């Protein structure tokens, strides 16, 4: 028997680009490696919040103890919209 | 006052009646409800009905093991309190007999009796519309006013003499 | 008192009345348990084993002396 | 009545050889402010505790085997079966595994309970032996099916899913190479209604 | 997994889940009946308190007598605000009363010296053989039920008599210094606060109501569909719902 | 025996001290006396409604306290009449041959009276017979023949040629577990002679009067109550109206039976379902209470009885408490004595062995009397008596050698206090105002 | 709702179809008729 | 046999409700069946949504549970007092029948036979409230001045004597019950 | 259900709200009138103290005295700045309520 336990994962790709025909924030998920950096069992606390209004939806999230090498991706492309 | 089809006490098939007036009948006095009631909830293994996996009587922890009687009686006495028409439980007599390994035991159950609500669904109704009047007599008058004065003039004059 | 204590043990019926009835002095009489079995001793003379049998009320009552009635309404106080 | 019920393969069970003592206790809360009146909605439930303590020795009197803390354990030498060791080797799995445990007790039975936590220590005093205590919760808990069960469920929204023939794609893998069982009939089909990757 | 361990698996969904509706149930029949009062006798009752003992019928008003009640305690509570001043010191202001709280503490005995069947705890209890009528026990699922079940009690004690006192907590301990008996401590505070004549009922409230839920109008909101009607005194019926009310389509 | 089954549940009905007996005029069985636990088995056994004994039992098993399970004594009937002194549909009902429910009707005294007899003619009239003479007799043939009141004013009045000062020596033999005794016939020859067996047998007896003359001046003594006031009889009496044609004694029993007489509980103000209340003035009230004639008085907002006094004046909760008292006084001492008979070692009278006898009588009737309340303790602080209960019992060396050679003990003594309840309150005061 | 539509062939699930039977037999016998687990009635419909 | 071999006969396992593979429903009607349970010819029965056995009775009328826990109690204590008088006897200290070593018998006997059926539930303990008798085993041992002078010429000891109290399953449940109404 | 229970649901709320009517009315006439003064005995009463506790009469003065009290405790507490003062600015103290407790039978 077990117990009702909670799960998540969260995905890092590639930076968005604009181009001429809609935009899909899916086809971005593969990084240039291939799969992407995915962050599963370490403590996350987040606040979405979404409406029907001119102004987007935003949403807050915390990471604790990430590894050197995520955040390192993260220090880079600090110019750039990842997905 | 829970409605239901009659389940006859004697047989354990629907009571369509007798002879004389066989149909169908749907249990209306809180009594046979309740009968019908403690009787399917007490014959249906536990889980031995589909649809609904919680329903019945988990008779197989006790058969066929040796149990304390007292630890039965209590099992016994908790389900019956489940419907939520139940008064009391006046006595108890749990018996066990250790050379035929049978038990058996007896009790008594109080319930009382409500109201029905409303006749809507049942049957007849309970009010008393008037009969339109016959003949002219709306627009002339009634001889009934004639009969009446008559039956009393007589039994006044029957009434001051000694009799 | 040994076999009395297996079976209350076993059922629980603990309780069994007890009287004491003096002779020149207070008696007793209420309901009374088993409360500790004695230690028994094997020696060269012959043991004593004391029983404890614990009681519901321990008043003493005057009972058979005479004369405690009228004594008792001539005390004084306030 | 329900001791004997427990086989040695799904209902498994555990006996200490002591237990010294056990609590159960509930809480209930209610508000500090006078209340506008019959408003008897203004009260909580809280989650049932019980707790005990125990002891496991080197030395059993009972070596009943249908207890799963005897399963191996030697007949005439408890004392180098280490029976303490497997009592803590099995606590640990049960309370990290967060199984929903069944307590049998004096006077009720108790069901859908976790532990949240439990103490082992080895003092001076009482050697050979180990003292425990545990402390467990109620859990207010609320594929292959029939059909007839089923009922409508959701997702959200989805993706490609698994690394499939376009996965593989996106992630820049190269294509799995088809197994050759038949290259003749589907293959005229095949890239002609679906196409490739590209 | 193996098949054969299908229904193992099933059997854990069916006793776990059966378990919690006959406790949910029980609960829900609670709260529902209003006909049921409550009553603890703490102490008192061998002084005085033998006048209200025997006014209960075991049916609708229930009695809870302990075999032994250690201590009880009251104590009620008053909060003072105070405010400072340009002279250096403070003064007060209204003060409050804050309801109030009792305790006791007792112990139910599987050996009992006075069965009196009056208690409702001795409801079924064997006169001859008491050990093997699980005392002890009886009394949990007993006063679970009525702590649960947010019943408002009446205590009555030797210096006084409280009303509307809510439970808040309570304990059982097996502990091995005594044995054969339970140690039972309880908590409870003050909870200080249709049917029946149309002249003392007064303007109510409901809000805003939406379409019934019990009848059509529903079926066609929630996609389903609108019950046959029973046949009987057709042609009559059906010829002027059908102009005065239509259907909805 | 063999079952079928491996549970086999079946859903049914049906199934000082409680049991009442109420000695009826009727031939429905041939036993002296039958338990019923129901009116519907009486029904079942001929009982037509409306039949004397059928309104006893109606009316003790409606009661709030009503017994579990009633008695009926048997005594011949040789006629039945049907009177008619007071009229408006006077439905009748007869039950002939056990089955033959022949709901007779009538409507509109002599006429009437006429009338009814001429509809049993027109019936099974082979079976039955009537003739009036105001009221009108019906006569079986060797046929169970039971008549009962339908509706209207009339009153059933049967008739007999046995007498009841001999029939209720011969009930007691079938069976005595029966503790309340009431009949029919209601004259005063048969009440007295009534009166006079419940002594000697230490049974409650019950009767309700009709009798006008119950609330006649005090210095008129011409009632039935009068009589057993001047000889000292126990019976708890009252006057009531309906007393016939309903016969309220199962009333008054329905409120006792199911009630320990060890609680001591008073039936000053217990209400009776069945009873009508007592119109009479204050004057009256006060008349009939000097006749210890009890009356279900119609209170401020609700009617309840008044008082629980016998003919002879002593409270009733009294009575029944004296002779619970004597019942376990004498199982428990015998009780006790077969034990000690039964191992070999019987009882003697050596002074070692009689002081015993403390424990046996504080055991079983003594102390359960004061956990129940009904035996009172403590000390007066006026009297400066103590009310503790006491026993004595007599040395050897007072026993005469008469009593040695026949092996009796003679001369015990007991002490009891009874805790009387409350009936009356009666405020003063007075507002005085400061200067 | 579940059977011919202007966009081909549903299917029901076995609760609607219980959910409506059970609701003509509460209009058949007012509300106050049962219909779940300890009806005979109950037994019946499901089956 | 698949069915009973492997259980302990100290248990007391009932035999009563226990399915059977490969057996098929006895299809009688209910008047065979009774006839067929006065011969005590136990019958294999489909039952309500099932099928089980329905109940262990030999041919001379007691249940066979009963029969496995005599016998296994038949061999448990003959073996037992056995292995102890060998012990005694290959030390050079052999057992005499010096009324000083015979009661020696009462702890080899309560070792290894009675108190192994205690802690496995076969053997009944405690007390009767009705009967007023207890239920605990007894173990009676004659005296030296009670044996024949031909037996201690035969070195042979008899009339030992032991009392047992057996636990009995459930087999049957019959409830009954009555709706009474207030008035 | 019956109407017998409604009869009786209807008795166990006059029951219990008639004791609001009696407990809550006691205390509203208890606050309307302030002439009443009452006044506690704790110790004292032997040394002299008696010379006002007759003056207490029986209607306006009443009067409270324990069979026992075992302690009685006074206090009274003070707070001043944690930080140093600029320098005289004696004026960084307060007064806090003071508190008297005991205990009797």
């Amino acid at each position: 028997m077990r117990a009702m336990e909670r799960t998540y994962t969260l995905v890092i790709g590639r930076p968005v680009v604009i181009g001429e025909k809609p935009v899909n924030i899916e086809k971005f998920a593969n990084t240039s490696k291939g799969d992407a950096y995915e962050i599963k069992d370490l403590h996350i606390e987040f606040n979405v919040k979404k409406d029907n209004s001119k102004e987007p939806n935003k949403g807050y999230v915390t990471v604790y103890n990430l590894s050197d090498e995520v955040v390192n991706y993260l220090s880079v492309n600090q110019r750039e919209s990842l997905a | 006052q829970f409605k239901d089809l009659l389940l006859d006490p004697l047989t354990g098939d629907l009571d369509f009646g007798t002879p004389g007036d066989r149909g169908m009948r749907l249990a209306l006095t809180n009594q046979l409800s309740l009968r019908q009631r403690l009787y399917l909830r007490f014959a249906i293994w536990a889980g031995d009905w589909y649809f609904d996996e919680t329903f019945g009587f988990p008779y197989r922890t006790f058969v066929g093991k040796k149990t304390v009687k007292a630890v039965l009686d209590g099992r016994i006495k908790s389900e019956v309190r489940q419907e939520p028409d139940v008064l009391q439980i006046t006595d108890f007599q749990s018996t066990m007999d250790v050379v035929s390994r049978s038990y058996k035991c007896f009790f008594t159950v109080v319930t009382a009796e409500g109201e029905e609500i409303s006749l809507a669904f049942v049957g007849e109704d309970e009010y008393q519309y008037p009969t339109p009047p016959e003949s002219n007599v709306q627009l002339c008058g009634d001889e009934g006013v004639i009969i009446n004065f008559k039956n009393k003039l007589y039994y006044l004059i029957n009434f001051r003499l000694p009799k | 008192l040994a076999q009395w204590q297996r079976q209350a043990n076993v059922t629980g019926l603990i309780y069994l009345p007890v009287q004491v009835e003096g002779s020149q002095g207070l008696s007793l009489n209420t309901i009374g348990w088993i409360q500790k079995q004695p230690d028994l001793s094997y020696g060269t003379e012959v043991g004593q084993m004391d029983w404890e049998i614990g009681v519901l009320d321990a008043w003493l009552s005057p009972d058979q002396i005479q004369g405690i009635a009228a004594g008792i309404t001539g005390l004084l106080g306030l | 009545n329900e001791f004997e019920r427990k086989n040695r393969t799904d209902d498994l069970a555990i006996l200490f050889d002591s237990v010294t003592t056990h609590t159960y206790t509930k809480d209930y809360n209610k508000s500090s402010y006078a209340v506008e009146s019959k408003a008897s909605d203004h009260v909580t439930t809280q989650d049932g505790k019980f707790t005990f303590s125990g002891t496991v020795t080197d030395s059993p009197y009972l070596i009943d085997p249908r207890n799963m803390i005897d399963r191996d354990t030697d007949k005439e030498n408890p004392m180098l079966a280490r029976r303490p060791a497997k009592a803590i080797e099995i606590l640990e799995l049960i309370a990290d595994s967060h199984q929903l445990v069944t307590l049998v007790t004096e006077d009720n039975i108790l069901s859908n309970y976790v532990i949240t936590s439990f103490q082992v220590d080895r003092s001076s005093e009482a050697g050979s032996s180990i003292n425990v205590q545990v402390t467990l919760e109620e859990f207010r808990f609320k594929r292959t099916s029939d059909p007839k069960k089923a009922k409508n469920a959701n997702t959200g929204t989805k993706q490609t899913a698994e690394d499939g023939a376009v996965d593989d794609s996106a992630k820049q893998k190269r294509q799995t190479p088809y197994i050759g069982k038949n290259a003749e009939t589907k293959e005229r089909w095949e890239n002609a209604a679906i196409g490739t990757t590209d | 997994i193996s098949p054969a361990q299908q229904a193992q698996a099933d059997k854990r969904a069916r006793d776990a889940a059966a378990a919690k509706r006959k406790q949910d149930t029980e609960v829900s029949n609670a709260k529902s009946r209003e006909d049921i009062q409550y009553t603890m006798f703490v102490s008192g009752l061998r002084r005085g308190r033998l006048n209200e003992f025997e006014r209960k019928n075991r049916t609708d008003d229930l009695a809870i007598l302990f075999d032994s009640v250690t201590t009880h305690t009251y104590t009620k509570d008053y909060n003072k605000s105070s405010y400072a001043v340009e002279s250096k010191a403070k003064a007060s202001d209204h003060v409050t009363t804050q309801d109030g709280k009792f305790t006791f503490s007792g112990t139910v005995t599987d050996s009992p010296y006075l069965i009196d069947p009056r208690n409702m705890i001795d409801r079924d209890t064997d006169k001859e053989n008491p050990m093997l009528a699980r005392r002890p026990a009886k009394a949990i699922e007993i006063l679970e039920l009525i702590a649960d079940s947010h019943q408002l009690v009446t205590l009555v004690t030797e210096d006084n008599i409280l009303s509307n006192y809510v439970i808040t907590s309570f304990q059982v301990d097996r502990s091995s210094e005594a044995g054969s008996s339970i140690n039972v401590q309880v908590t409870l505070e003050e909870f200080r606060f249709r049917t029946s004549d149309p002249k003392k009922a007064k303007n109510a409230n409901t809000g805003t109501k939406q379409t019934a839920e019990d009848g059509a109008v529903d079926d066609s909101a929630k996609q389903k569909r609108q019950t046959p009607y029973i046949g009987k005194n057709a042609e009559t019926k059906e010829r002027w719902e059908n102009a005065a009310i239509g259907t909805t389509d | 025996e063999y079952q079928d089954k491996v549970v086999d549940v079946e859903v049914s009905l049906g199934t000082g001290f409680e049991t009442p007996m109420f000695l009826a005029m009727h031939g429905n069985f041939p036993e002296r006396i039958r338990f019923y636990v129901s009116t519907a088995g009486m029904v079942a056994d001929g009982f037509a409604v409306g039949s004397p004994a059928y309104q006893f039992a109606t009316n003790a098993f409606a009661g709030n306290f009503a017994p579990q399970r009633v008695a009926i004594g048997r005594m011949s009937i040789d006629s039945s009449k049907v009177d008619f002194t007071g009229t408006t549909e006077q439905v009748v009902v007869n039950i002939t041959l056990n089955k033959v429910v022949k709901a007779v009707k009538i409507n509109v005294p002599a006429q009437i009276a006429t009338a009814l007899a001429d509809a049993v003619t027109a019936d099974l009239t082979g079976k039955a017979t009537a003739v009036a003479t105001t009221y009108v007799t019906v006569t079986a043939s060797p046929n169970v023949v039971s008549v009962g009141k339908g509706a209207g004013v009339y009153k059933i009045v049967n008739e007999s040629s046995e007498t009841v000062a001999t029939v209720l020596p011969s009930v007691i033999a079938e069976n005595h577990n029966w503790y309340f005794l009431a009949t029919e016939a209601r004259s005063d020859a048969d009440i007295v002679a009534a009166a006079e067996f419940a002594k000697a047998n230490y049974k409650l007896h019950i009767y309700n009067s009709t009798d006008v003359d119950a609330y006649a001046p005090e210095n008129s003594a011409a009632s039935v109550f009068d009589t057993l006031k001047s000889l000292s009889y126990d019976s708890l009496g009252t006057s009531d109206a309906g007393a016939d044609v309903d016969f309220t004694e199962g009333s008054v029993i329905g409120a006792m039976a199911a009630n320990d007489p060890s609680y001591g509980d008073s039936l000053h103000l217990k209400t009776m379902p069945g009873m009508v209340p007592f119109a009479g003035s204050d004057t009256q009230r006060s008349n009939a209470w000097s006749r210890n004639a009890n009356i279900y008085r119609g209170l401020y907002g609700g009617g309840s009885y008044i008082e629980g006094k016998t003919s002879s004046g002593q409270y009733v909760d009294v009575i029944r408490f004296s002779h619970w008292v004597k019942f376990r006084m004498e199982e428990s001492v015998f009780a006790y004595m077969k034990r000690r008979s039964d191992m070999g070692l019987s009882m003697k009278m050596s002074d070692e062995d009689l002081p015993v006898l403390k424990s046996v009588l504080m055991n079983n009737p003594i102390n359960i009397g004061i956990r129940n309340g009904g035996i009172l303790t403590g000390y007066d602080t006026e009297n400066k008596v103590s009310y503790d209960p006491t026993i004595i019992i007599p040395k050897r060396a007072n026993i005469p050698t008469n009593d040695l050679a026949a092996r009796i003990l003679r001369d015990v003594k007991v002490e009891l206090v009874y805790n009387n309840s409350l009936h009356y309150v009666k405020i003063r005061a007075s507002v005085v105002l400061d200067r | 709702n579940y059977g011919l539509t202007g966009s081909g062939f549903n299917l029901p699930p076995m609760d609607d179809l219980v959910q409506e039977t059970k609701k003509t037999f509460k209009s058949a016998f007012g509300e106050d008729f049962n219909t779940e687990s300890n009806s005979v009635a109950d037994k019946l419909i499901q089956i």
